[PDB]
């Protein structure tokens, strides 16, 4: 719409593939039938980049859940899917009391449904998230699988995240040099590569 | 005079303070000094720094060298968010983090070419994603004095230039 | 009761779509926001900042990397010699990946607009000298000397009288190229107890009418841990 | 909105699991294929102490019903679940007549659907609940699966209760020792707790 | 008829969420709602009424607990003592979880707002003598001695002109704390005939600019049976 | 198209409940009501005799 | 005086009855009393209480002691809803009901603080459910009198204190 797309609503606009649990039938990856996921921005593998041009960000989130056997096959299960904001606990088993505190909420749903599909607010106690701090909790995402006895089928459940409401401050360089940790500037200062390619003199295309 | 991002401090040691004087030579990589960690030592802003709980103060910033008309060289003075003697760049390529020099000049800055001037005014407002913080346990941002093109000179000249930098606080609370 | 259909697009999931969704915490307030300075709402706010280009891409070894940010002038080489080429494509790989102009663009498929690039001299007060920087638009070839570049879209820049000099690209486009090369018109003078060799530092950005368009989260090297 | 968490709108606001009744294949639980559940608010472990804090309260409930296997399977199973008032006769066997009395509202569901979900106004003689009597029925969910024989499959039934238009009056002290009885203010006199925990001396952090 | 597509949000139960339910008796006609005194419409009401803030949570046992709701004051101490110090967090395990303020706040996650604490002296009409309470900011320790405690935000209390002394705590917040502290100015004064030993109670609340939010049915030790 | 949702109380039936459904004879036309006296409207006049 | 919950006594046996003294020693734990319980035996209220069949009143209650100026303690007088000489506290940390007594000033009360003052008034309303109930199977509040800080005299002062109740019916009906 004659420069509407490198707008920040555009530049932060789609669903991509954040977290993917796996609840196996037998192993040692989850034994029992729950797990739990902090939630990142940054399990999308083109995102840290994109958002470490800015200082301060600020916006709202939106979750769907589609689930499915590994071979791709639609089973009848039901499954739970809580959400426990920050500074409240968390699950140790599958006969926790938290699993059926009010203060949770859940979005029950069949297996045999279209993907569950839910909207976080900002919850930061300063007025922006910075990913810089010279001197950022989310929430958790628990799933189970409901019943009293352990379940039937294999199953694996995906999580796609699309941001909304950005606003943002203070532009910085991009990233140069590749990663090594999270929430941690540092690098390999033992090999340090330039920013673009070469050529072998200055007067030659 | 840069005003950085378009704005003046404003309210939500009213003096200068010379720090002290740097020597750039032929082999020099850049400083970095980090703000308010450069002033909680010294003076009145010192024992307010840490004799209260919440600040919030804005800055103006001179950056000055004199030389002769037979030296050359230029710097890059920028200013980005998040003692007094300063530190000294390893990997001035890369910033020390990771990040290029190259497009430092997105943030609010000024050059220093010899040949055609020999001082740098930068004006920085209070940026914080609160109202209030420690002036102790949070530097708010960091001064950035970085050779581009190095110095040269025939030999008999003076081998090493002073680089002095004078500061003022500004639209200053302490709470 | 109400007739609905139930047309064929209904238990999709389409991952560019956008609709309202149901609220986990409702009646939760969140915090108000304050002043903060420095507010950017679009990508082509910043294409327009002026960062260093790196003509000068030859060294690789990791102590002489700040080598690439500055190309020399020196008195040992004669009048109506090549100093420098570059290409003039943001988007391709070369001189122009170092600037935001070029790291922006990888982001998208199109682009079309006007470019600028600025000369910056860093000798020393007393040093004259003359130079030749010309334009040659997509299609013809490099020049072979500087009289057939005077022959052509140009200016001369005198060091003796200004330290910086401007040119502004017409219309590069489509994700061949125009060519940019830096003659010497005089030599280099100097007087007796100044140095020899000198510096140039370019730097560039985009104009006003410049536009991109069909993003393209492209695969970069820059790889996470 | 700027203290809209703190009425008593939003301090009695969720749904929470009241309620869990089983109908086993085999065994001793419920041999036939019915049970019966009255209504209370305190099934939820949280809610008494919360209500206590009012001496009369005055609310509408909202019910709603998920059921499922033990292992958490959804099966071609259809159930009734009718509504028994106070003051009307409740079930005896699986064939009692008041399965079919026309004054007890019923809700015929599969089970491969979404959960079934009515409401239950104020129901009492008086004009407001009261929750301490110096000198309260809802009524009775019934829930049965249709048929004239056995079911073929085990089943797991969950109730969950919302309130709304929440009036209340004057406030008590909250609830200080543990509890021993329902609708009784006893306590273990024989062993007594401070409200708190302790330190070792006055002028010691 | 008319056409729908049944977006991906529709077959399932979210148990924060509020519509409207099919009612089982409908055309009948609750009991009308009679004037009852002392309704409670928000909770911010009733965090502002004072209740007994148990500084002295020393004895344990069962028969010595109403002695955790008053702190002595005797004759047999001398000038410039300590005699109780306290921490000003309504949320945390202490002093304040005897009063309603710091258990309504055990059901929410942050806070933040200003205080107060009132002291009542209950000793006998012919005593006299004065006392220092002393504030310090969440940062600083706990004073040495009375001396650099009385250079800071102090207030001075007479026993004989007056039964009754308030101190406004100004701002706490997020969910380290500032300090209360008692000390003795002068002596503790009587006649023959009178007792030597005096005890005050000690009561707390919250302003009108206290807020509270995040809600959380926090497990509490109460469990039922 | 329209997007809706679906809530939780969908495919089922409460006996209690009043809606309109779909008359399986249209444009039939039933015998008009002639006056018939001794008309009751209300189970609290039959209380009063 | 106090208004219990802002409300006074409204329509839909008017003189003082001084109850009795209890006796204030130290050691003393607190007492409690039930209405209309204690005023269904004595006098014409008495006997409308248990002649009629529904009821409807509201009370105000007076509280007076009187202590020398050697004497020192501090009582609190609450009323909460839900014989004529009272029963004692066995548990007064727990009110004997499980609830604190930390946090009973939630109610209408008032202190008797014997170096400021002597005496306390509580005006109660008629609070029910129901508009009209029964004065016998029903009781609508309760009177409470616990010594928060403890007497105290020294040897050869009189030992212990009296305590007097008396109350006034006020807006009465029955039916």
């Amino acid at each position: 719409h004659s420069t509407a797309e490198t707008t920040l609503d555009s530049f932060f606009s789609r669903a991509g593939l954040v977290g993917e649990i796996d609840l196996p039938l037998k192993g040692t990856t989850n034994p029992n039938g729950y797990a739990n996921w902090d939630i990142d921005i940054t399990g999308y593998a083109q995102m840290r980049r994109k958002v470490e041009l800015f200082t301060y960000m600020r916006f709202d989130a939106e979750f769907t859940f589609v689930a499915c056997t590994p071979t791709g096959e639609v089973v009848p299960q039901l499954l739970q899917y809580m959400f426990v904001p920050p500074g409240a606990p968390k699950p140790d088993s599958r006969e926790s009391l938290a699993w059926q505190t009010a203060t949770n909420p859940s979005v029950f749903v069949k297996l045999s449904d279209p993907p569950a599909q839910v909207s976080v607010p900002f919850m930061s106690p300063a007025s922006a998230y910075q990913w810089f701090y010279d001197g950022n909790m989310m929430g958790t995402f628990s799933v189970r699988t409901v019943g009293t006895s352990k379940s039937k089928y294999p199953l694996v459940v995906r999580i796609y995240m699309r941001m909304k409401h950005v606003r943002a401050w203070i532009p910085r360089p991009m990233r140069n040099q590749n990663y090594l940790f999270k929430a941690n500037p540092n690098y390999a200062g033992n090999s340090i590569k330039p920013t673009g390619t070469s050529r072998t003199a200055i007067t030659t295309l | 005079i840069i005003v950085g991002y378009g704005e003046w401090p404003s309210y939500c040691v009213n003096r200068f303070y010379t720090l002290d004087t740097k020597l750039w030579e032929k082999s020099s990589k850049g400083w970095y000094w980090k703000f308010p960690d450069v002033l909680t030592e010294t003076g009145v802003f010192g024992q307010n720094a840490q004799f209260h709980y919440l600040y919030r103060s804005g800055f103006c910033i001179h950056v000055q060298c004199n030389a002769s008309k037979f030296h050359q060289g230029a710097l890059l003075v920028a200013v980005l968010p998040e003692g007094a003697d300063g530190f000294e760049l390893q990997h001035p390529y890369v910033l020390d983090a990771g990040i290029p020099i190259s497009q430092l000049t997105v943030c609010p800055h000024q050059w220093i070419n010899l040949r055609t001037n020999n001082c740098a005014t930068i004006i920085v407002p209070y940026i914080n994603a609160l109202p209030f913080d420690s002036a102790l346990n949070h530097c708010n941002f960091g001064l950035l004095v970085v050779p581009i093109s190095p110095l040269d000179y025939d030999q008999g000249a003076t081998p090493v230039i002073p680089i002095t930098i004078t500061l003022a606080p500004m639209c200053s609370e302490f709470a | 009761g109400f007739p609905t259909e139930l047309k064929p697009g209904t238990n999709q999931f389409l991952t560019t779509d956008d609709g309202v969704s149901a609220p986990i915490l409702p009646n939760f307030h969140p915090t108000p926001c304050i002043h903060i300075p420095g507010e950017v709402r679009n990508l082509l706010e910043l294409c327009q900042v002026e960062t260093i280009l790196e003509v000068n891409n030859v060294p690789t070894n990791a102590t002489s990397l700040m080598e690439r940010l500055r190309f020399p002038v020196s008195a040992q080489a004669g009048k109506g010699e090549l100093c420098a080429v570059f290409r003039a494509d943001p988007g391709r790989n070369g001189p122009w990946q170092s600037t935001l102009l070029g790291q922006l663009c990888g982001y998208y498929t199109q682009w079309s607009g006007s470019l600028e690039v600025t000369f910056m001299f860093t000798g020393s007060f007393m040093a004259t000298g003359k130079m030749l920087i010309a334009y040659t638009p997509p299609g013809g070839p490099l020049p072979k000397d500087r009289a057939t570049a005077m022959l052509g879209t140009h200016v001369i820049w005198d060091f003796g009288l200004q330290s910086s000099v401007t040119l502004v690209i017409p219309w590069i486009s489509n994700t061949t190229t125009g060519l940019v090369s830096i003659w010497y018109q005089t030599n280099y003078v100097v007087p007796i107890g100044a140095p020899n060799t000198a510096y140039i530092i370019a730097l560039a950005a985009a104009q006003k009418n410049f536009t991109m368009k069909l993003c393209k989260d492209a695969s970069d090297i820059l790889q996470t841990g």
